[PDB]
């Protein structure tokens, strides 16, 4: 839903340059709210637990 | 596109559940022009070889999460 | 022992000073069977760092990783 | 010269100092990780 859409590329091959939307990815994890689980009410905390 | 996603992932019944909420990512969730597509790796005792399959099977996969999925391990 | 000193393209560092770095010198040298090997890599990428390891160390045993 | 140094003063201590792995498929008594605490070499 968001822009910047970037991809980890072949980096087993000629890359080390670091995927530059990997906080703003793992900030898309952090935000992960959901009210919907087997398990329950699953959400993730500023630690990223449930 | 197309989203690879891999696990480590070998017991065939959460291969089946796993394809089965692979199918059910793109039923609740409209006609959206994205794709999937699983990709899973088997155990290895030695973690020198699991993280060879994790390169040779999940960098050029172009994968966004990984997930591990076996706790009884013998070691 | 066999010791094994691998680097990349900093400082423009070739590897001919590496063969004459040990050689004339190390006047106490108590062990007998002790070699050195000096390589460069274009990748720095974790797969071939994993390939290179797995082969250095299956390289006549090598015991020290620089 | 510290690697050197370390593996001439351990086998001084113990003698069979070659001791590795032989290769990454197929699946510790005397290291230099507690031995080289207190080197100092070249001055
Ligand atoms: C992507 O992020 C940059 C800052 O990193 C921002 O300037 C830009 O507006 C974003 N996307 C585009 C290309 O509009
Ligand atoms: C809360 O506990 C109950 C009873 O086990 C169960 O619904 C589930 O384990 C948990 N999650 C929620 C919020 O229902
Ligand atoms: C999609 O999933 C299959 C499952 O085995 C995997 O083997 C394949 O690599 C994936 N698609 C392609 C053609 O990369
Ligand atoms: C590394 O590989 C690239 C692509 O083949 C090449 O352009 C570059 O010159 C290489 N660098 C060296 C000096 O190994
Ligand atoms: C240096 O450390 C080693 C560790 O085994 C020890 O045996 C040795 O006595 C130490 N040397 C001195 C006297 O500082």
């Amino acid at each position: 839903e968001k822009e910047n859409i970037t991809d980890p590329p072949r980096g087993c091959v000629g890359n080390t340059n670091i995927w530059k939307t990997g906080p703003l990815f793992k900030r898309v994890l952090m935000s992960s709210k959901y009210a919907d689980g087997v398990t329950g009410r699953v959400e993730f905390n500023e630690d990223g637990d449930r | 596109k197309i989203v690879n996603i891999g696990a480590v992932l070998s017991t065939r019944k959460h291969e089946q559940m796993f394809r089965e909420a692979v199918n059910q990512a793109n039923k609740r969730h409209g006609s959206w022009k994205i794709q999937l597509n699983a990709t899973s790796v088997t155990h290895k005792p030695n973690a020198i070889q699991m993280a060879l399959s994790v390169c040779e099977d999940l960098i050029s996969s172009q994968v966004y999460a990984i997930l591990v999925s076996h706790p009884p391990t013998p070691n | 022992l066999n010791i094994a000193v691998l680097l990349g393209h900093s400082h423009d560092v070739t590897e001919r000073e590496l063969r004459n770095l040990w050689g004339p010198e190390q006047a106490t040298g108590l062990p007998l069977d002790v070699n050195v090997v000096a390589l460069l890599m274009n990748r720095t990428d974790p797969k071939s760092l994993i390939t290179h390891v797995c082969d250095l160390m299956s390289g006549a045993r090598i015991h020290g990783l620089v | 010269g510290i690697l050197t140094t370390a593996a001439s003063s351990m086998l001084e201590k113990f003698s069979y100092i070659p001791e590795a792995k032989a290769s990454c498929y197929g699946q510790p008594l005397h290291t230099l990780h507690q031995f080289m605490v207190n080197v100092t070499w070249d001055g």
